[PDB]
């Protein structure tokens, strides 16, 4: 009576039109699979090691458990280590804080031993202050310079407090509108696309959006922003603002210096380069700074992981555990011996090795899936979960014990608080060190001692 | 790096399963040939299942399950890895637990899944699908629904074994929402869905009607791009296969005034389609003929059936044939398809067609012929005129040169109606 009479039925998930990152890329350098044991050591003379109160836990020079970050009910998941503060997150994305509040940094009210009990023990941002939180967000990755907190969340949305610092006095937050943020503030959108990644500095701040364009946000004395800002339009142009940087994958940076891997994984490298920590050229005389993006020179066979650089120094981790340093040697923050050194080390006016100009891979040390460095030391946790700290020493922000000679090579910290924990997540700040790791199965610890110390 | 990112992968570390998960997702992700073999010949793929379980962390299960999604994204036999690690239930239980992001996921694996054979869109409906997949249209974000949609259409898809009616007729409720959408790659897969949906027994015609779908399906009739128009015209089409309190509900639409607007579309498909669906809505009440009359139909219709090809003037000229046929109940129908130029396009087209249009077209020319035999009886005539102008067109010659064809229908009907007539 009646009669009765292409598209795709399969479809790959790949990135959409102009995509070259997605968050999911970045996450897991962040943020833990699980639970953290929170450790802190160095000097927390501006409550920077969270520990409290009492003079007692002002100067610690190993790692000692934090107890105001309980693993079983704080469950600190990622931190972000600054200058003279931390930020932390747990799992359900409440974002914690410690550290100096001169400049509304911790995001947190603090008024009302020697150290502040509310800006030496860590506590909880309030959650009213994110609003996206309240909207079904999660915060992807923290980030803290010397004076200034951000906070990354998964919709693209940026939430930043505190200042930036001019070398003068104060810079300022956000384009003369507002000169110190004291709470979580939202920092209103500069780009048709996410931002996937955060790199703090001293006094600036980068970002990278899915299409691959970093923007700059801060103090640009040294050719941190990529640009040249005038005195007149200084507070004017105080936004996150690109600066010709595109198609970057990787983002990191230095106190005065950064860095950005781009698709074709090609490192390149701007701002200040006193020491060399660009790695850039040979000659240090010639270059105090590095205006335009210039490339480093590595291997060809180096896959880069992770980039953590400190004021003077830089430190290039490569996927098959190699460690690239470069940059200032008078605090062995490169962490290279003496009679290791190569040929291009920059001698001053005196004769003194004063630094390593390239990218140099250390030696005699184990192969490391994570690094941080602090202003003036540095951490790598080897393979096995064993960390390495090596640098300036007279704050014990290195750990390694009551001694405040410099130590010149990755020496192994091991105290009884660490030995049997596999450490995940490392961040080093000013004068001190935190780091975050699980404790092993008593077999598994059983192993990686016959390991090491045989 | 697959050695190292297999070593790493398979290590106790989960941070370090978890660095492992995103590389093996990254290089599944590239745009031209994934290495899909490359990595299931890694021996990695029963490790990818395991990272989905219900208590594995959600940052290592969105990981596996993307870079799962990729590999059934391939040849018919990499997705059946996939399945054979027991992967779909795994894939469901996600569609629970996980948050937004896994949930958008997973539902991505099942629609590569669902979307390969008939066997595996039935494995996927044999899991329980439906119920978790229905429930994630109450979120927000705009492309979790449309994966969400896309996948929901290779479920009612298939047509060789149909998708089991009952565990697929629960999504007509949601479905009836998803075509109020204005995302343009969600409310095509939407649209897609229901027209496999609209077609089968008077269970499925019934259901479609009966939950509120079809009064838009006009309105999506009328859109920018065609890449909508067709599958909403096939899912009109399919809905007035039914009987003719069905056809009479899509008529309330203003589907005419719609259907005339498709007549002239740039797209060859969206005419054909137009006029098999005018030709069934010609197939029912006398009236239902008469809303064909009066919308104006018919002057673009007999155009087709001269100038138009053979894959349009076929169901052209069964809309004709079919508006012909209700001449019994009321003779005038043919008075208005003499007046419109259709006796000339029907008989130009008894050389070109075939045995099953010709019969049609016989059938056409007959009932028309069958009207000017009332004509001259009743009204005082002695020549039935109807026969005057089939040969001033040069029809007499044809359908007399149509007893010759050795097919018995044709045969014996041309050879009937030059008897009765000439």
């Amino acid at each position: 009576v009646k009669r009765t009479v292409h598209r795709a039925k399969k479809m790959s998930k790949t990135h959409a039109s102009h995509i070259i990152n997605a968050q999911e890329d970045y996450k897991h350098m962040y943020l833990s699979v699980q639970p953290l044991d929170i450790f802190c050591w160095g000097t927390g003379s501006m409550c920077e090691l969270g520990l409290g109160p009492l003079a007692k836990n002002k100067e610690v020079k190993r790692p000692r458990l934090n107890p105001f970050l309980p693993r079983d009910e704080a469950k600190i998941i990622s931190f972000a280590v600054g200058g003279m503060h931390t930020l932390a997150l747990d799992e359900e994305s409440n974002v914690w804080s410690w550290g100096c509040n001169d400049v509304g940094a911790l995001g947190r009210d603090t008024s009302n031993g020697d150290l502040n009990e509310l800006e030496s023990t860590p506590a909880k941002i309030p959650r009213e202050s994110f609003p996206p939180l309240a909207e079904g967000h999660k915060v992807v990755q923290l980030a803290a310079t010397d004076n200034m907190s951000c906070a990354l969340f998964s919709n693209g949305e940026v939430y930043a407090w505190g200042t930036f610092r001019c070398n003068e006095g104060i810079l300022g937050f956000y384009q003369d509108k507002i000169k110190i943020q004291k709470t979580p503030w939202k920092v209103p959108t500069f780009s048709k696309y996410n931002i996937v990644q955060l790199a703090p500095g001293k006094d600036h701040i980068l970002f990278l959006d899915e299409e691959g364009m970093v923007f700059a946000w801060g103090n640009g004395q040294q050719n941190q922003l990529g640009r040249k800002v005038m005195e007149r339009f200084r507070l004017k142009t105080l936004d996150p603002r690109p600066f010709g940087l595109r198609h970057v994958k990787y983002i990191a940076s230095g106190e005065n210096h950064c860095f950005a891997l781009t698709k074709d994984n090609k490192l390149v490298s701007w701002g200040l380069n006193q020491f060399g920590q660009c790695g850039v050229s040979e000659d240090v005389e010639d270059g105090a700074l590095v205006t335009k993006p210039k490339r480093l020179a590595l291997p060809d066979n180096v896959v880069i992981r992770s980039i953590a650089a400190g004021e003077h120094h830089s430190l290039i981790l490569s996927q098959d555990g190699d460690l690239y340093s470069c940059g200032r040697l008078d605090m062995f923050e490169v962490g290279i011996p003496k009679d290791n050194l190569p040929e291009y080390t920059y001698k001053d006016v005196h004769g003194k090795a004063r630094a390593v100009p390239l990218p140099t891979k250390l030696n005699n040390v184990p192969k490391f899936k994570s690094v941080a460095a602090g202003s003036h030391h540095s951490v790598a946790v080897a393979q096995n979960g064993i960390a390495y700290s090596w640098g300036f020493g007279e704050t014990y922000a290195v750990g390694l014990g009551p001694f405040e000679d410099d130590t010149e090579v990755p020496t192994r910290i091991k105290n009884t608080a660490t030995q049997d924990h596999n450490i995940i997540l490392v961040g080093c700040g000013g004068q001190f060190s935190v780091s975050g790791g699980v404790k092993l199965s008593d077999e598994d610890a059983e192993k990686r001692a016959d390991e090491m110390d045989d | 790096e697959l050695p190292q990112m297999t070593q790493q992968l398979n290590s106790d570390d989960m941070q370090e399963q978890l660095s492992a998960t995103v590389k093996f997702r990254q290089i599944l992700s590239r745009e031209h040939r994934p290495p899909i073999d490359v990595v299931i010949q890694a021996g990695v793929v029963p490790r990818l299942v395991e990272f989905m379980r219900e208590n594995q962390p959600e940052m290592l299960q969105l990981e596996a399950a993307w870079a799962l999604t990729n590999i059934a994204s391939g040849t018919s036999a990499q997705t059946k890895v996939v399945v054979d690690a027991d992967a779909v239930p795994l894939f469901i239980q996600l569609l629970y637990t996980g948050s937004v992001e896994v949930k958008e996921q997973a539902i991505w694996a099942l629609g590569n899944v669902a979307g390969d054979s008939t066997d595996y869109r039935d494995y996927v409906l044999q899991c329980n699908a439906m119920e978790p997949i229905l429930g994630l249209f109450n979120s927000n974000k705009p492309s979790l629904i449309r994966t969400a949609t896309w996948t929901l259409s290779n479920l009612c898809r298939g047509k060789k074994p149909q998708p089991d009616w009952s565990v697929v007729s629960q999504a007509l409720p949601t479905l009836a929402k998803l075509i109020y959408s204005m995302d343009t790659e969600t409310l095509v897969d939407a649209c897609w869905a229901i027209s496999y949906l609209s077609d089968g027994p008077q269970e499925a015609i019934q259901a479609v009607i009966d939950v509120r779908i079809p009064k838009r399906l006009v309105e999506l009739l009328s859109h920018e791009s065609t890449l909508v128009q067709t599958p909403a015209l096939r899912a009109v089409g399919n809905i007035v296969t039914g009987n003719d309190l069905q056809t009479q509900v899509v008529i309330n639409a203003g589907v005419l005034p719609a259907l005339r607007l498709l007549l002239s579309s740039p797209k060859e498909n969206i005419k054909k389609e137009a006029c098999w669906t005018i030709s069934n809505i010609t197939a029912g009440n006398t009236e239902q003929i008469q809303a064909v009359i009066d919308a104006n139909l018919i002057p673009p219709l007999v155009k087709l059936l001269e100038v138009a090809e053979y894959k349009t003037k076929k169901e052209a000229c069964w809309a004709i044939s079919n508006a012909s046929s209700g001449g019994l109940q009321r003779p005038d129908i043919i008075r208005y398809l003499v007046s419109q130029g259709c006796i000339k396009p029907l008989c130009d087209l008894l050389e070109i067609a075939d045995n099953r249009i010709i019969e049609v077209t016989l059938d056409a020319l007959e009932n028309i012929l069958k009207m000017g035999e009332a004509d001259k009886e009743a009204r005082g005539l002695n020549i039935n005129e109807n026969a005057d102008f089939i040969e001033k067109a040069g029809g007499m010659e044809k359908i007399f040169n149509c007893q010759q064809n050795e097919n018995d229908k044709i045969y014996e009907k041309a050879y009937k109606i030059i008897e009765t007539y000439f």
